[PDB]
């Protein structure tokens, strides 16, 4: 009864909370979901940081900089909510800089030019969000309503990234060439986020029983290019997919086939910025050693 | 133009010392430090951006992003302190602290200002500023009394700072004319509100201030370190490269 | 078109590695380094004038400048391996070392090309190669088999610019096209010739050729990483302020 | 005799040859001016250096790396010279570090535009350039010699210096701008080179006894002003003095008073830039160790 009132509550759809008990292997599972939802939003920072010296006007540097504050946030509140469950914050964190613990893919690609900061903006939180109103509904509670504090803040920075590309979409020639690249750069690397095909993913099975994961991979995907096509129409530009067309009899937009093999390159660590983000948070612990160290020896007089 | 080069100089401090703040972005010893750094710096370029706005609004032409993104480095006029590099941790703290101490000085006195945006402005920064001076001092004090290691940091970038300060207390032909109109704050004024708040706050750290007498000035007429135009020529690529453009 | 886009690969190559060793002028261990240091960048800016000045040509419009200083980039067709930072002195060596080789290789049989003009810029350029391979593997030796801390900095130096070397030996459409018109050398061939002699450099360095398989590509066709852009924004700062002007 | 032999050299001015007799202060005094000469063209390189990532062309660019080794060159050539009268070069050098050692007021100051080069270029190698002419009749051989091989060299890059002011002086109204600036900033630094006033210079008497200096340090000094308005005049600026005007009866240009509290400052270490050149030179000694030291234990294998 103890398995069989868990699967009950899950069921009925009680919100799971921390001292209550659940399997050791639905334990595991959300420490490495929510672990590594919180290493995304730390990584996350470097390729926003990496403009923000080199942002266009005072107001898009204002909010890029509020964007970035709003990220580190995010990681510590999702660090708060993966703690409940058991684990320590420092020892994954630890598990991260090590490359034992993942990040969203989405990061190892540079930031080659402003207008690659709004598609981020635009496309990337779009992304995340239709996958993070899909887990408001999540079995765990300290998960699903960190997924509500946290969708209700990233939605204001997303209508903002959006904002500086309809400037874009709006400005010169010049400005115009600049989005249609930084869509080009990003698109696919943006589809990927939703993790793989519905017969390669090994957590799926698991994830939907316990309805940790409320829908598959590839139904957030189709419902992330359904909302996104028009709002790129909209802006007079263009998806790099030659097979993209919307079809009629199933309501969908259809799409083209994902490189999974650039996909599999990429979580592996052997994707472009892969190994200059880490590095990054490698140098920024190490250097930082003396400074804890010495917060430490002060905290103890 | 006086009161619109005032202006300008308390602008100027704030983008400046703003755009260092934003290079410590994904780098920090933490998370929590990193956010403090990242939520330090938007409260300094909102302090521009207002400032700014203010300078275009007295010369009546351009805004706060053509006096930011279209002024060559011989015509900026922030402080000398506030352009020198990050260096490590205490570099970057040490130089936020002599900063905090003055602008918590300076902002005090200039809400009393007779000019009414000035004085508006100064209302909302010293909110602000003491938030800084107390994460500022918080660190200052955490690495002069932590190891060993730690201390001599602190010392040496306390240090290798220290003859900027000079300019904090240096009365110009601009301020002089507008503190004697109430306007401006008269910066030699400031010393001592500055030196009190410093000199304990190292001493209580069991550092030592500075014996070299401070010298170094020149920021204000356009004057710079080294360090200024390099940052500048990061921080308006995308401006020069294609201006009178919608952002 | 395609013979365009392959000498601006080469001239982009030399001027920014070009670029990369200007900064470290002034600042080299010893007098001597530092002299060398100059001396090699002149040389390389040199080669980049000449390869720009071609490209210029074969495009009949602007010249070594406008090609230098008005494109981003995206444009920019350089190796992903000259833009890395200098890092410590044994980070610069290790680039220097690999960059030089490859030269080395590469203007040896490029001066055999159809085409007059790349032959005779390579025929000049392979003269300078030779020297600054002399000097490049002269330090790896000195700092690999020398003292502990420096053999150990050498280890690394190399293996954190490894995944880059892949690019060297990369041939795309524009390579092997222009290849088979014998006009320019496939990339593919230099593999042979560049391993022999590094393979042989670090082993008698008494160090490690890495075990690692190296992926980076894409900066012959504009996907940098994120240490161009801030480049490329202090080279051409002043051209973007004061555009269409004679110096 | 030996005192009163070495008179008759110099008199009838016979070259004096490393090992020669001498007197004691005679060697001291030129192992002073000499040393110093050689830290100037090692700290020169700094204010330059500032500029050759941000040369407007790669053309001036190009010069101005040339300018630079060759700079480095005749450090070198002049620390030779150095070591013939019995010091050590590393000696030395560390005392430069220091600041036991002196080297030209003039690169404590900044350059702030690319016009600064230029006229560094055109005014600042002007000057030296005038000072080391008058040198090739210097009493020591060595050092006669080395000034010889130095103006040939140094003199290209002076023409190659003020060819970049004279495409400023006919450019647009902004270039002409920074020139006038660039003038404005440097010609008062420029003046004190030569040095304090012949009321007020302890090294005078004894240098021109020894003919180590062969003329005044107002001397020079007035010989470059003469040369170098003409100059001025033909780029169609001015310099920043109102008293300078030209003097029929004597046939010279009268000038204005020079800051002498400022000059005293400069050397005395607490000048613009001081503090950041023995900065930047100390930084490329110290983190340099492990570099000079591999190479020391590799060529004992
Ligand atoms: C932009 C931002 O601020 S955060 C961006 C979005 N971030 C997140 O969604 C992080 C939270 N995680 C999730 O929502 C889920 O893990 C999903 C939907 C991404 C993936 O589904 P899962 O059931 O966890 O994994 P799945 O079985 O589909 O795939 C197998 C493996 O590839 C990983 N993976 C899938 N997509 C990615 C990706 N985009 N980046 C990195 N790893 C990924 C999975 O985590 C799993 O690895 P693991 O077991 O070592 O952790
Ligand atoms: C740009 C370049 O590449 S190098 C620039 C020019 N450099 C040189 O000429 C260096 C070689 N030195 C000389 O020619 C001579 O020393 C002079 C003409 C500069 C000065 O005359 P001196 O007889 O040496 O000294 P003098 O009695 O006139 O002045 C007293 C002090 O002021 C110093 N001084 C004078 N001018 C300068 C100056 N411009 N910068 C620094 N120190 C100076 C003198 O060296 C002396 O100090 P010291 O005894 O500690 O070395």
């Amino acid at each position: 009864t103890q398995e069989e009132r868990f699967e009950q509550r899950i069921a009925q759809e009680t919100a799971i909370e921390p001292q209550d008990w659940m399997p050791d292997a639905y334990r595991k599972t959300l420490i490495r979901q929510i672990g590594q939802h919180a290493h995304s939003e730390i990584v996350g920072m470097l390729p926003e940081g990496n403009w923000i010296t080199r942002a266009p006007t005072l107001r898009r540097k204002a909010i890029l900089l509020a964007k970035v504050q709003d990220e580190a946030g995010h990681g510590l509140y999702l660090y708060s909510a993966a703690e409940t469950l058991g684990c320590a914050r420092e020892d994954i964190y630890q598990k991260m800089l090590d490359g034992r613990m993942k990040y969203s893919s989405i990061f190892n690609y540079p930031t080659l030019s402003w207008a690659d900061i709004g598609v981020i903006g635009w496309l990337v939180d779009g992304a995340a969000i239709v996958n993070q109103v899909a887990l408001c509904r999540t079995s765990y509670g300290p998960y699903a309503r960190a997924m509500v504090k946290i969708c209700k803040e990233e939605s204001f920075h997303q209508r903002q990234g959006f904002e500086a590309c309809m400037a874009l979409a709006q400005g010169s020639e010049a400005q115009k060439q600049m989005l249609q690249d930084a869509i080009n750069r990003f698109w696919w690397p943006a589809l990927m986020m939703f993790g793989p095909n519905d017969d390669n993913s090994p957590n799926s099975a698991r994830s939907l029983t316990w309805k940790i994961k409320r829908f598959t991979n590839d139904e957030l995907r189709q419902r992330f290019v359904d909302n996104t096509v028009p709002q790129v129409e909209m802006l007079g530009m263009t998806v790099p997919d030659p097979d993209l067309h919307f079809d009629t009899e199933s309501g969908h937009y259809r799409f083209g086939e994902i490189d999974w093999q650039e996909f599999n390159e990429v979580i592996n660590g052997r994707g472009i910025c892969n190994q200059e983000r880490l590095d990054a948070k490698r140098k920024a612990w190490e250097e930082g050693t003396w400074v804890r160290e010495a917060a430490l020896a002060h905290a103890q007089k | 133009n006086q009161l619109t080069a005032y202006t300008l100089r308390l602008g100027d401090n704030c983008l400046v010392l703003s755009q260092r703040l934003g290079e410590w972005c994904g780098h920090a010893p933490e998370l929590e430090i990193d956010l403090a750094l990242a939520n330090i710096g938007l409260d300094l370029l909102g302090q521009a951006r207002n400032f700014l706005s203010y300078a275009a609004e007295l010369a009546g032409e351009g805004d706060e992003d053509t006096l930011a993104f279209t002024r060559d480095e011989r015509q900026f006029s922030n402080l000398l302190l506030v352009e020198q590099p990050n260096g490590n941790f205490a570099d970057t703290i040490a130089r936020q602290y002599f900063i905090d101490a003055w602008h918590v000085a300076l902002f005090t006195r200039l809400m009393e200002s007779r000019d009414p945006q000035l004085a508006a402005i100064s209302a909302k920064a010293i909110k602000e500023a003491r938030y800084h001076l107390r994460f500022s001092r918080g660190w200052l004090e955490r690495l002069g009394n932590g190891t060993d290691v730690s201390g001599q940091k602190m010392q040496q970038a306390i240090n290798k700072l220290w003859r900027f300060t000079a300019e904090l207390f240096d009365a110009d032909e601009i301020d002089i004319a507008l503190s004697e109109e109430g306007i401006a704050v008269d910066p030699r004024t400031l010393r001592a509100a500055w030196e009190a708040e410093v000199f304990a706050g190292i001493n209580e750290a069991t550092l030592n201030v500075p014996q070299e007498q401070a010298y170094r000035t020149g920021g204000k007429k356009g004057l710079h370190t080294e360090h200024l135009g390099p940052m500048l020529a990061e921080m308006q690529y995308l401006q020069r490269v294609l201006p009178g453009q919608q952002w």
